[PDB]
């Protein structure tokens, strides 16, 4: 578990490790408002 | 066995001598 | 010539616990047995401590003496190869 | 806004990251921004692994692979690999993942905002492709700070606590490793062991000896190499053997990275001493000796006499003989009898197992560890379902060992593909026809006939 | 909840995306 | 150590109750009616016994490695189990020991062949062929006599050379087992 | 008469030495 | 069928106790921790012979068809006849010290492994301690 | 009308029944 | 002008009716090599104790086999991992019982078909094309690694490679599903899609083409002397085959661009390959197949069967009876 | 201990400030030089009075 003074942020550390996923699929967003020019 | 060892092992370096040295040889030239 | 694993399955040895001939956990079907006293059976119809006696005498109706040569030699009277 | 269409780059928006080559401050931002990513995950996936932590589980039985690495180093584990105090783990979490923002901004400050070219604002930073000299002064500067980071672990192995050592006396502990071979004949011998079966090739370094000492030697030659790189331009047989464009030390790398996945999934596959079974599980080589001394334990406890006990085919059900005639484990785990862990050597003797030091003399340490090590083998499903194939959803394992061995060999081989993409790519680009074939000047119609 | 996380962890993403299509910036 | 061997198939006058502690026999002279294709999974090691003495010491083996499957090749391969399976051999030792002992079959009755036969397990039928043999169909398991001649270099542990002839496999009683004869070294030491 | 059969792999090797060898050529045309 | 109180009787001590469909769905969760490593599906991984069967469990010394007969073994676990003692190689509470997977196992929860071991059997058929032939 | 077949179909009949009778002469054997 | 540089201008040149080529110096006496050795061991070769339990198996012709159930048997499971060259053993009538012909050839194939993927690069090299149908062979290349080497590695021992025969193969087949579930393993499912869209694109490919080849012939002679080779016109009409295969569907599902077409047909069996030997490849570190057995359950917690569950019963069919006399405990690790 | 997550959470928000806030200034003036320098040092400090309020609680 972590140190008791860190469990009322313990849901943000369970999504914490999706956000280096978001990053790729985050690149297409940003292809995809300009366009895929 | 203590033949064939060191004839196999002097063909397989003799060939990869071959690949390392053709290799280095130029390789990059070697375009048309 | 006759399976003679197969010949011993129709005598006594197929019936109940074969003392000279069965697996070591054939003797869980019965209690005290396993594996103390199936330790110290398999190393006539048995006979130490005195409640293994008791044990023993109580199963003692459950015990058949009929030594197959296929079914003990290997090792075969401590693990047969057969698992659940 | 150079390089961001394809009618300014003539790259795609799928290999838009191929319009970067010649933008300097643009490339360093994507790669202080990658690197915020890995830091980033090293960051996010310690804490995700210490927030659902069991200190009462072992390390394998939880889904931890970077758990396992921590605590081989020597953090926060003591006897027999049990957590103590799982703070060493967390600060390494924390200091990556906060270190991932500072590389996470200077990421994205040199990405989108800073020169998109470093090569008018800092001829130092500014760097061609091409220029061969300039191309070692970065490989020597790295090469000087891998020997940096291969000097730190042999300081944490010699001075800041040691490591996690799997064959410490009486069980695994963290021990100082204050003696390392610094001989390059057992150093590099390691180098020359063959990578087959009982030899190992560098996957069979068995103690943290030559461990720390061959990072001693790694992260000196990587400094004496640094220093040689920064000193020196290329010589000239390199200089004709090598293409020397962007994409071309891209493949070189991508072809190094393919080795050394390949290779770090052997060590996480057979290595139990810097991946500590403690930690990581047991090997597939370590979990079949178990199962064969678990029923070498049983059934001799039932009075079996396992040296003259008979498998069905003639062989030793628990003790037969390796082609070489050392008394090893029977059964199918003979193709691991080039497996060893510190649970079974107080069994091998001399002539391999010693059947005198299983009757009278197996600890019941080492009949706990066994049994499991036999019940937690890596075998496993893609949905986590511990066992074989056919086996029943009740045991939730697949071990780190399976998990890092599999994706290290997924990357690996992409990586090798990678390299070849890329290598071949260089060198059709540096003779100029990766864009095609020239119609006018076609090479096949100007080349003989075959037959 | 981890999903409010990982919904404005997901959807300002997009919105940092969003922003620079709506102020016309350098997308 | 164990390290610089991974020699470990090879073994290395003297005048009340003793024991054989630690019996080695290192090995095929075929008879015709060799090589070894079994690589060097062929000495028997670490066999306790219990050498009672009578004039002759009579050396009950009970426990230990003492037995070896090995495959000879003539070009026909001939399984043998090498073994001093329950010998009791018989004689200050200087010495023989002209002693029997008995070989099991190669494969005990959980061997399954080709066709799923098998004496303990398997099929008792010839499954293949549905409506057609009996010799394959039942296994037949041999324990046939061997006897073996011990020749005793002496120390505490002493050494020599042995000699068994022995049967082959017969294959569950499918072909004729030959008999082969098994020239080798052995090291056996005594204490009380 | 079995294997000295199934040694139509023989003649695939001759096929296989034809083919490549003796081809009738490509033209460029 | 349905999880019911005719599923959810079995023997205590000739006593029998109700468990609930909490506590049959912790127990299976903490047989699923600490116990099911070894007794997937009711066998024993580590020794075949022993099964998690009633009918092995009723026949074992002490009784361990019992959910008092289970919880005396996961604090004192002996062999199939009770001779020897097992809490070395064993997990139990006597063995918090090397089996540290039950260490927070207290006696309301201990109950629904005892719980679990005795209910399943009903539950599967032949397939609790049966094996791979019953799968 | 003339037939004409061309020495790659030559080549490919040739390749296309001897791989065929590799296949089937352990079936026609049996 | 040395025999070195007269040396490679032989083995780069171009003009040879076979390229040999850097990699050639390596492919040609290793794949010869292995083309002898596998050619030998596949007529006479005497049997091989794959499962290193004194049980061996015929493999090669002169033994009782026919070319469906011949094989070269892999190497002992007594040698394992280990390397086994001739000299290694003591006698030949030794390497070949333990199965080393087996060894001989892999190490063998497997270097010199590595070296056939460089020499497809060196060709393109030296021809000016672009480079990358050595990529597109490094996915039946690494379903090679896989099955020879990949999952002999993981699983510890050559003999768990796969045998090279036909019937061996099908052995090879049998027992992976049996212990690894390959067919829920997606990355076998994603192979199967990279096989049956491989087949189905060369299918629809082929039939696009031939669809819409321009009249060039009478209906008395064949419609391939449309084509003269070198010509510089397409041979077909790529908006007629668009028009119609985009009226089958629907317009834009259609490849109206021939390089979007062929790198399609390129990268979807490659793609697909590539993913099934990283199948094999996984499934070496016994990272297995989706494994549903029992999943659906009832209120009262009763196993409701799946089809799951009855491939379940099939790969418990195959692997309680493969090797039947070499598993000496319950458990099959490896 | 509760105002240990009082800078905890000046730091789980203004980092998601700072997560739009920074790519957005820098891909779009000197306000936003003013506003991400202000707080990337407030950034900074706030990692290290988290990183003393651990060691405290
Ligand atoms: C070409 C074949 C490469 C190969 O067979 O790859 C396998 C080798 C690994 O070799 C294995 O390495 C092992 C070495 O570990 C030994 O040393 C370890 C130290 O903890 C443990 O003690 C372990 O249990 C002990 O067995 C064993 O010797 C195995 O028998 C041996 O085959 O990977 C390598 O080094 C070479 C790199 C291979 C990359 C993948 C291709
Ligand atoms: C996808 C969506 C999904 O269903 O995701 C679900 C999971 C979360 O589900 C959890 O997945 C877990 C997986 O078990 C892991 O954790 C368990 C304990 O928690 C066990 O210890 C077990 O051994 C270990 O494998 C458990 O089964 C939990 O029950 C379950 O809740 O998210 C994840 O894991 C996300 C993981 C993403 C990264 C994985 C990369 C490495 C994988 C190997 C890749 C190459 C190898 C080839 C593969 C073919
Ligand atoms: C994670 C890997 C990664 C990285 C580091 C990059 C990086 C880059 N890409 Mg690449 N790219 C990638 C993956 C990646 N890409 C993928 C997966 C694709 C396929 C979709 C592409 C396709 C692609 C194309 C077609 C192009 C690029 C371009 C670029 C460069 C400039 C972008 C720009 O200036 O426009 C401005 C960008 C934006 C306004 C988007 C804003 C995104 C921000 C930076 C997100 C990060 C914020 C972060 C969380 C804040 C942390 C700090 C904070 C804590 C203080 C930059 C170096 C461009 C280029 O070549 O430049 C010349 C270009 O044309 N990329
Ligand atoms: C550190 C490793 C690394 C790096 C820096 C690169 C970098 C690059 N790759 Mg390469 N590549 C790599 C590994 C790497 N690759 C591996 C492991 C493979 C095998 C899977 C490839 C297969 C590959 C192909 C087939 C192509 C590239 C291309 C590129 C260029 C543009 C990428 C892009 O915008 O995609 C954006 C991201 C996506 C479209 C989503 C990815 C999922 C860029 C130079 C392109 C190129 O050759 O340009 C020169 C290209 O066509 N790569
Ligand atoms: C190894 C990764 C790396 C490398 C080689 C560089 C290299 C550089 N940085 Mg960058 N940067 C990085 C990561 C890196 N940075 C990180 C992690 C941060 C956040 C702290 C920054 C934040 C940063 C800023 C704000 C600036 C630089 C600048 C520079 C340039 C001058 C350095 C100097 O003399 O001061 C040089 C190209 C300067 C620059 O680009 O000049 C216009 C500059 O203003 N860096
Ligand atoms: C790991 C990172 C790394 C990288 C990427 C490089 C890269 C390079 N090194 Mg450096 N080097 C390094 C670490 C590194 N080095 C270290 C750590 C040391 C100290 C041991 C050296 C010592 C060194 C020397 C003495 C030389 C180089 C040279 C080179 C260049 C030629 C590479 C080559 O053809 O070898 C590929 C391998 C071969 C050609 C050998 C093939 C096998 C042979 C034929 C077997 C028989 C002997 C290349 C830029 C050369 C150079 O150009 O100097 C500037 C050179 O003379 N390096
Ligand atoms: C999908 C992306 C991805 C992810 C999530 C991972 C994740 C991982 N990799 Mg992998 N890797 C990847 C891609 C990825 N990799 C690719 C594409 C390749 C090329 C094929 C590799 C090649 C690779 C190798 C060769 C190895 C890993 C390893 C690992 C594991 C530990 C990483 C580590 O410790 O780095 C370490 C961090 C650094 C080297 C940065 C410097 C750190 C300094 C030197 C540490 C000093 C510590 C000391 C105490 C300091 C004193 C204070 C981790 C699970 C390791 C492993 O254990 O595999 C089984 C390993 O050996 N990776
Ligand atoms: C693997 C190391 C095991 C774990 C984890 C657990 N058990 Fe076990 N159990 C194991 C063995 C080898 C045996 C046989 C012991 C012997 O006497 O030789 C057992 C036996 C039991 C029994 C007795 C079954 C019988 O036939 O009478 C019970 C009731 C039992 N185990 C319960 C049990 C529980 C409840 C566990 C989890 C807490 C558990 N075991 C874990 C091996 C292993
Ligand atoms: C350029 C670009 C790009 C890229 C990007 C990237 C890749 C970036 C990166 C970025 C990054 C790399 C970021 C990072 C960041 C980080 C952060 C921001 C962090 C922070 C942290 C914190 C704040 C922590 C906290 C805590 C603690 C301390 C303890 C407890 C737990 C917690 C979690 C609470 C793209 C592709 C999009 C496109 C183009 C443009
Ligand atoms: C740490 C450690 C250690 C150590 C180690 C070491 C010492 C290592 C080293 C290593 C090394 C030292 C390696 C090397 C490698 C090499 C390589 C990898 C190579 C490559 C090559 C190349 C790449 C080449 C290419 C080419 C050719 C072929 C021809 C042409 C030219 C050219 C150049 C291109 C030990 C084990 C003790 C222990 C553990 C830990
Ligand atoms: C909160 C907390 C804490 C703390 C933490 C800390 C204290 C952190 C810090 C961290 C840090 C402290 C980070 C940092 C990072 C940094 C980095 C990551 C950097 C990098 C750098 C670089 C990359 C550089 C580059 C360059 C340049 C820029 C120029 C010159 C050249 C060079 C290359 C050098 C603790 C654990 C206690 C507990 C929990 C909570
Ligand atoms: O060798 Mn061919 O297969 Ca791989 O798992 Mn264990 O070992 Mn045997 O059983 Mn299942």
């Amino acid at each position: 578990k972590l140190p008791e003074a860190y469990a009322i942020f313990d849901p943000l550390v369970d999504v914490l490790p999706v956000i280096p996923v978001l990053f790729l699929a985050l690149a297409f967003v940003w292809q995809a408002a300009v366009g895929f020019r | 066995m203590e033949t064939l060892k060191i004839t196999v092992y002097i063909v397989v370096t003799f060939f990869v001598l071959l690949f390392v040295f053709g290799f280095l040889s130029g390789d990059p030239a070697r375009n048309p | 010539l006759v399976n003679v694993v197969d010949e011993k399955l129709g005598t006594a040895y197929g019936e109940k616990i074969d003392l000279n001939n069965t697996n070591i956990a054939a003797f869980i079907q019965y209690r005290g047995l396993y594996p103390t006293l199936a330790k110290l059976i398999v190393k006539s119809v048995v006979l130490l401590t005195e409640r293994q006696k008791q044990i023993l005498r109580e199963n003692l109706e459950h015990f058949t003496v009929t030594v197959e040569t296929a079914l003990v030699e290997g090792g075969d009277r401590y693990n047969n190869g057969l698992y659940k | 806004a150079t390089n961001r269409d394809q009618e300014s780059s003539g790259f795609a928006w799928w290999a838009g990251n191929a319009r970067l080559i010649n933008l300097s401050g643009k490339l360093l931002g994507a790669h202080v921004a990658h690197a915020g990513l890995i830091v980033f995950w090293a960051g996010a996936m310690t804490l995700f692994e210490l927030a659902h932590f069991i200190p009462e589980k072992p390390m394998y039985e939880q889904g931890l692979i970077l758990i396992p690495h921590i605590a081989t180093l020597g953090w926060g584990v003591g006897p027999g690999g049990e957590v103590v105090d799982t703070f060493p783990f967390f600060v390494v979490g924390v200091v990556h993942l906060i270190s991932s923002a500072v590389l996470g901004f200077g990421g994205v400050y040199h990405a989108i905002r800073g020169p998109e070219t470093l090569e008018e604002y800092s001829s130092f930073f500014g760097y061609d492709w091409k220029d061969k000299n300039k191309m070692t002064t970065i490989l020597g500067f790295h090469l000087i700070v891998l020997g940096i980071g291969a000097l730190l672990l042999v300081a944490k192995a010699m001075f800041f606590g040691g490591l996690y050592d799997t064959w410490a006396p009486g069980g695994g502990d963290v021990r100082v490793i204050t003696n390392p071979t610094l001989d390059p004949r057992v150093i590099f011998g390691y180098l020359l062991k063959s990578p087959f079966g009982g030899e190992g090739w560098i996957v069979s370094v068995n103690n943290l000896e030559d461990v720390v000492g061959g990072h001693i030697w790694i992260g000196l030659i990587c400094i004496a190499g640094g220093i040689w790189h920064i000193l020196t331009t290329p010589f000239g047989w390199a200089r004709r053997a090598f293409i020397w464009s962007g994409e071309a030390y891209l493949s070189y790398s991508l072809g190094a990275l393919s080795m050394m996945g390949f290779i770090a999934t052997c060590f996480v596959w057979f290595n139990n001493t810097v991946y500590p079974s403690e930690f990581y599980g047991p090997t597939g080589p370590e979990a079949s000796q178990a199962q064969a001394m678990t029923f070498l334990i049983r059934d001799q406890k039932l009075g079996a006499n396992v040296g003259s006990a008979q498998g069905p085919t003639g062989l030793g059900k628990y003790l037969m003989r390796s082609p070489t005639g050392e008394i090893i484990f029977g059964g199918e785990t003979m193709r691991f009898w080039d497996f060893r862990g510190p649970w079974l050597e107080p069994l091998r003797g001399p002539n391999g197992l010693d059947l005198n030091k299983i009757k009278n003399d197996i600890q019941p340490w080492q009949e706990r560890r066994a049994a499991e090590y036999m019940t937690h083998a890596p075998l496993g499903s893609l949905n986590s379902v511990g066992g074989v194939a056919t086996e029943i959803n009740s045991v939730n394992f697949v071990s780190p060992r399976s998990w890092l061995a599999t994706s290290h060999f997924v990357l690996a081989f992409f990586f090798l593909v990678g390299h070849l993409w890329h290598a071949g790519r260089a060198r059709a680009a540096a003779a100029g026809f990766e864009k095609g074939i020239d119609r006018e000047s076609e090479p096949v119609l100007s080349m003989p006939s075959l037959d | 909840a981890q999903l409010t996380m990982i919904a404005m962890i997901g959807i300002a993403g997009p919105m940092i995306i969003f922003l620079l299509a709506v102020r016309r910036g350098n997308l | 150590t164990y390290d610089d061997i991974v020699l470990a198939n090879k073994c290395p006058a003297y005048p009340q109750t003793y024991r054989i502690a630690r019996l080695c026999l290192q090995p095929f002279l075929v008879k015709e009616e060799t090589k070894l294709v079994t690589r060097e999974t062929t000495s028997l090691d670490q066999i306790q016994g219990e050498l009672k003495v009578n004039g002759s010491l009579t050396f009950v083996e009970e426990d230990g490695i003492d037995f070896q499957p090995v495959t000879v090749q003539m070009g026909e391969r001939i399984p043998l189990l090498f073994t001093v399976k329950n010998l009791v051999a018989s004689t200050s030792i200087t010495t023989d020991f002209k002693g029997e002992f008995n070989v099991p079959s190669y494969r005990t009755a959980n061997f399954l062949d080709p066709k799923g036969r098998g004496l303990a397990s398997g099929y008792d039928s010839a499954i293949a062929l549905p409506q057609a043999l009996a010799r394959a169909n039942v296994k037949r398991f041999s324990l046939t006599k061997g006897q073996i001649s011990l020749n005793v270099k002496v120390d505490g542990e002493i050494a020599g050379t042995f000699e068994s002839e022995q049967l082959s496999d017969d294959d569950m009683g499918a072909h004729e087992p030959h008999e082969v004869k098994i020239q080798g070294v052995f090291y056996a030491s005594i204490e009380p | 008469m079995e294997t000295i059969t199934y040694v139509i792999f023989a003649c695939i090797i001759a096929l296989f030495f034809f083919a490549i060898f003796f081809r009738e050529p490509p033209r460029i045309t | 069928a349905e999880l019911t109180p005719e599923v959810l009787t079995v023997p205590l001590n000739g006593k029998t106790i109700t468990l609930t469909e909490k506590q049959y769905l912790e127990g299976k969760r903490l047989f699923q921790y600490a116990c099911a490593s070894c007794h997937v599906g009711g066998i024993t991984k580590t020794n075949p012979s022993l099964d998690l069967r009633t009918e092995t469990l009723a026949l074992a010394t002490p009784p361990r068809d019992n959910i008092e007969g289970l919880v005396d073994y996961m604090k004192n676990p002996t062999t199939y006849d009770g001779e020897q003692e097992i809490a070395e190689v064993h997990p139990s509470l006597r063995s918090a010290d090397i089996f540290p997977k039950m260490r927070n196992l207290t006696e309301k929860d201990l109950v629904a492994i005892a719980g679990h071991i005795l209910v399943e059997p009903k539950i599967l058929g032949d397939k609790w301690g049966g094996g791979k032939v019953y799968y | 009308q003339p037939v004409e077949l061309n020495r790659t179909s030559l080549y490919l009949g040739l390749l296309l029944i001897l791989v065929l009778a590799l296949l089937f002469s352990s079936y026609f054997f049996n | 002008a040395n025999l070195w540089e007269r040396f490679c201008n032989w083995v780069t040149s171009t003009d040879n009716r076979l390229y040999v080529g850097w990699f050639g110096v390596i492919m040609i006496p290793t794949l010869l090599a292995a083309t002898i050795c596998f050619v030998i061991a596949f007529i006479a070769a005497p049997p091989v104790d794959i499962d290193g339990i004194r049980e061996p198996v015929s493999g090669s012709l002169l033994y009782g086999n026919n070319i469906i159930t011949g094989a070269v048997v892999p190497s002992s499971n007594a040698i394992g991992l280990h390397f086994y060259p001739i000299w290694e053993a003591a006698s030949l009538d030794e390497w070949l019982y333990n199965g080393g012909p087996y060894q001989l050839i892999i190490f063998h194939f497997l270097l010199g078909a590595s070296c056939y993927m460089g020499r497809q690069w060196e060709l393109s090299y030296r021809l000016g094309m672009r480079p990358w149908i050595c990529v597109a062979y490094s996915a039946p290349l690494a379903s090679a690694f896989a099955v020879f080497l990949i999952y002999p590695i993981g699983q510890g021992s050559f003999s768990d490679g796969m045998p090279l025969g036909i019937s061996g193969t099908f052995n090879f087949m049998i027992v992976f599903q049996a212990e690894h579930n390959i067919l829920m393993h997606p990355f076998h499912q994603l192979g199967v899609a990279g096989v049956f869209g491989g087949a189905l694109f060369c299918a629809m490919h082929g039939s696009l083409v031939t669809s819409s080849l321009i009249r060039e012939t009478t209906e008395t002679e064949s419609a391939n002397y449309g084509y003269k080779f070198g010509q510089e016109e397409e041979t077909y009409n790529i908006v007629a085959a668009h028009g119609y295969f985009g009226r089958l569907i629907f317009q834009y599902a259609s490849f109206n661009n021939s390089r979007s077409l062929h790198f399609f047909l390129a990268a979807w069996p490659v793609v697909g390959v590539w993913f099934a030997a990283l199948g094999i490849s996984t499934m070496a570190f016994n990272l297995n197949g989706f494994n549903f057995n029992h999943s659906v359950i009832d209120a009262k917690g009763n196993v409701i069967n799946t089809w799951a569950d009855i491939i379940n019963r099939a790969n418990l069919g195959m692997e309680v009876m493969h090797e039947r006399n070499a598993h000496n405990f319950p458990l099959d690790l490896a | 201990t509760i105002l240990f997550q009082l800078a905890l959470a000046a730091l789980v928000i203004l980092s998601f400030v700072m997560v739009i806030g920074v790519p957005v200034a820098y891909a779009s003036w000197d306000r936003s030089k003013q506003l991400i320098f202000l707080g990337s040092g407030l950034w900074i400090a706030l990692v290290l009075v988290v990183g003393v309020l651990n060691f405290f609680v």
